[PDB]
RNA sequence: CGCGGGGUGGAGCAGCCUGGUAGCUCGUCGGGCUCAUAACCCGAAGGUCGUCGGUUCAAAUCCGGCCCCCGCAACCA
RNA sequence: CCAUAGGUUAAUGAGGCGAACCGGGGGAACUGAAACAUCUAAGUACCCCGAGGAAAAGAAAUCAACCGAGAUUCCCCCAG
RNA sequence: GUUUAUUAAAAACACAGCACUGUGCAAACACGAAAGUGGACGUAUACGGUGUGACGCCUGCCCGGUGCCGGAAGGUUAAU
RNA sequence: UUGAGCCUUGAUGUGUAGGAUAGGUGGGAGGCUUUGAAGUGUGGACGCCAGUCUGCAUGGAGCCGACCUUGAAAUACCACCCUUUAAUGUUUGAUGUUCUAACGUUGACCCGUAAUCCGGGUUGCGGACAGUGUCUGGUGGGUAGUUUGACUGGGGCGGUC
RNA sequence: AGCUUGACUGCGAGCGUGACGGCGCGAGCAGGUGCGAAAGCAGGUCAUAGUGAUCCGGUGGUUCUGAAUGGAAGGGCCAUC
């Protein structure tokens, strides 16, 4: 090193070995942010259970107090009155057949799409323009249900979705380096208990090899 | 390994100084011969009591065993004949009083077996380590001299 | 006798068994090896065979200590 | 021992498991047989065999 | 009592990370070639890439199980 | 040289014969387990060695249990 | 020539010559709680050891299976 | 001199098609360059010939998505994750050289002693090689003890418990 | 073919058998669910072969035990390999 004037600053406020307490360091989170970007803390998880075996691979996503990080435009597809019902429970966009158009030839301004079971049958003919963009629902990991109010409902109130990388590794983010550090230690729990209820079937004796916390490009934190 | 000098081993440091040397060359040498200390402040002062009743065995030899040197050792340069010639070399010597003689145009007398040769045997003109015996294990220095052909 | 010559450690029989179970008399002889000293009182140099724990009493009283007690069991080195 | 034993926990979870000849090796099928929880002495559904 | 790989016209093997896609050598039925016979070369014919689950618009292939094969494998009283 | 290797002899002590017991050092196998192999035979048998009227052992870094006993040994039990 | 004492006296064993694998000298080889001594007061034209079998003239094939030497390309892989 | 390992530094991504070397994956519109590219030429270099890096004549805040089109899918501006390897720094080993305050001498000489045993004494030569013992894994009849079921109108192929 | 899981839990008078270990069959009671409109019926298969006594340690509950005693290790029960 060999580092950026923008970090070398920070460097006269931090030691570059020390992993700091989440318990004591409450006033220094939001004091060593330097970029024209939003910072953030986020958990880095090394697993397992087998480093390549498919059956053991992990998914789900938890419900937190700030989400990802801000809150989330939901789309709706549903037809008559229950549709009126997720409109006044979540949805800042109702969709129909006429939506469906738009969405295959290009246009979406929406960061989640819910439906109901037999609006469904038109939302099923966007599965590869709505797939590698993850914004694609399926019943199988219940985004297709019949009380779409409640569902819409799930994605407005603020939560982070995951998935296993190769070698058995898990990233994600836990708050902004501005928002309340005291709460810190309480929201990793609500993570952590999710993401250990997330065991694999055939899990056996471990599940975490190894926990780190650090902040984007900066310094580590101890738990 | 953090230690502190005990003897006048000035080419690594002074006396009563705090110096970091190496753990084998301090177990092998420094240590055994009484020379050097673990760096522990509280386990010193015995350390060196322990080297001073050892020294209590040859103190009064250190004042007084030579008769022409009775309170401070001398440095001595040799006056006895080199037995070379202008190319500085020889066959060297045999004879145990042949040699290391200051005092050679006077009646003293040279010491039998006392004498005391740490790299070997005088071949040459060239300046090497030689000594005489005050005591048993107590050396003085005489500096070799260039003299008669 | 094969010995540490400042502490009269010696070989002797037991058990040591084998890699697995069973009974191995063998005969017991520990390490040893020789070391030059100065002693004083001769006022020269002599190797003796010493070892493990027994020059370790030289390294916590010194060769003036340890050494002197020798030349009375019979002793040819 | 050839037959690959399964053990299966009540609607509850509560107590000990229902251990079960039911085979699992020979074909792909439920696994819900509805057996005797003795905390309740009452016929419920059985989950889970990992 | 375990693990790795394999299941493909008549025999023995591909593979992977181009998922929109059955390749091959050897034989067989026929030519090139040849005075034939050898050496080398390439057309033609014939098969559910086993089998039960799974993801999906889609798998012989990948992900889970089974079974028969081909190579390696270990222990308490 | 100091010293040490080495050489005399004054005084004392040892040495050899021992009857068993006693302590120390070395140390099996046949045999037993109805196999044989950890285990057993056994620290027996025997070899090596010293000493008393006997020898061993001894004056708690013991043994207990919130209560205490107060160096060691020999016998009857605890307990097959 | 040697020979199986009292049931085969030899086609058995032995010296010759040939081949090969080791061995630079404190050799390789050998007996031993390990010195030491034998190899040898020898020096690869010497010595160890296993084959075959004096002499004359000669000695075809197979390295997949067994052992041995170097590697472990590729597999399986201990101790700590 | 280098084996393995850890930090530092720098770049990895072209099945295939064109404008195009779509890494994975999740975000995202104003963000980044003032020895800094543009663009046609005499040059250097890697190349999958597209691209990139450097130099000079120069000109000097662009440029880009969205627009426009290509495709299931995007293409400014960015976390997070990962390759293969050298040097700067360094953890731990190996081979070799050299010095010798550990240890060897099948080196000599002197004294015991006009003693081709041996110690001591003086001086040369070797040297962390060796040597001797020790523990764990491997190997290992050279040596020591032990095992190797029963029926079968006998043995044996076959039958059998 | 419909519904369905009695391929039941805890107890059991006993009945048949071999020298014994051990093997085979079980009225019926209690708990609860299932079929049938209901009287009534269900502890599998049309019956008989489809499998190792114990010592060991592992696995999941309990709070019976647990060397000074409050925890713990280890064992016992309960549930299993």
């Amino acid at each position: 090193a060999k580092l950026t004037k923008r970090m070398r600053v920070i460097r006269e406020k931090v030691d570059a070995t020390k992993q700091y307490d989440i318990n004591e360091a409450i006033a220094l989170l939001k004091e060593l942010a330097t970029a024209k970007f939003v910072e953030s803390v986020d958990v880095a998880v090394n697993l397992g259970i087998d480093a390549r075996k498919s059956d053991q691979n992990v998914r789900g996503a938890t419900v937190l107090p700030h989400g990802t990080g801000r809150s989330v435009r939901v789309a709706v597809f549903t037809q008559g009155a229950n549709a009126e019902a997720a409109k006044a429970a979540g949805a800042e966009l109702v969709g129909m057949e006429d939506l469906a158009d738009q969405i295959k030839k290009g246009e979406m301004n929406f960061d989640v799409v819910i439906a109901s079971p037999d609006a469904m049958r038109v939302v099923g003919q966007l599965g590869q323009v709505l797939g590698p963009r993850g914004l694609m629902p399926n019943p199988k990991v219940g985004t297709v249900t019949p009380n779409v109010a409640e569902a819409v409902k799930n994605a407005k109130a603020g939560q982070v979705r995951y998935r296993n990388d190769k070698n058995g590794i898990i990233h994600t983010t836990i708050g902004k380096v501005d928002f309340d550090a005291d709460k810190l230690k309480e929201n990793l729990e609500a993570l952590l208990v999710a993401l250990k209820k997330a065991k694999p079937t055939q899990a056996k004796g471990v599940y975490i090899k190894k926990v780190s916390i650090s902040t984007t490009m900066g310094a580590g934190v101890a738990v | 390994m953090q230690v502190i000098l005990l003897d006048k081993v000035a080419n690594l440091g002074s006396l009563g100084d705090q110096v970091n040397v190496k753990a084998g060359y301090a177990r092998n040498f420094l240590v055994p011969q009484g020379k050097a200390v673990p760096a522990t402040k509280k386990n010193i002062e015995f350390f060196e009591a322990r080297r001073a009743e050892l020294e209590a065995k040859l103190a009064e030899v250190l004042a007084a065993a030579n008769a022409r040197a009775e309170k401070i050792n001398a440095l001595e340069t040799v006056t006895i004949a080199s037995k070379a010639g202008d190319e500085g070399k020889l066959f060297g010597s045999i004879g145990t009083r042949d040699i290391a003689d200051a005092v050679t145009a006077a009646g003293v007398e040279v010491a039998k077996s006392e004498v005391r040769l740490p790299n070997g045997v005088l071949r040459t003109t060239g300046e090497h380590e030689v000594s005489f015996q005050v005591h048993s294990e107590v050396f003085a220095k005489v500096i070799v001299n260039v003299v008669a052909e | 006798s094969r010995v540490c010559q400042v502490t009269g450690k010696r070989p002797v029989t037991g058990n040591n068994r084998s890699h697995a179970l069973n009974a191995t008399k063998r005969r017991f002889l520990p390490n040893l090896h020789s070391h030059r000293f100065w002693v004083e009182s001769e006022k020269r140099f002599v190797t003796l065979r010493v070892s493990a724990k027994g020059m370790r009493v030289i390294d916590k009283k010194g060769i003036d200590t340890v050494l002197a007690e020798l030349r009375a069991r019979g002793e040819k080195y | 021992g050839i037959r690959e034993k399964i053990k299966l926990v009540s609607s509850a979870g509560t107590g000990h498991f229902y251990t079960t000849t039911k085979n699992k090796r020979t074909k792909p099928e439920k696994l819900e047989l509805k057996k005797f929880d003795p905390v309740v002495r009452q016929h419920v559904i059985y989950k889970e065999a990992k």
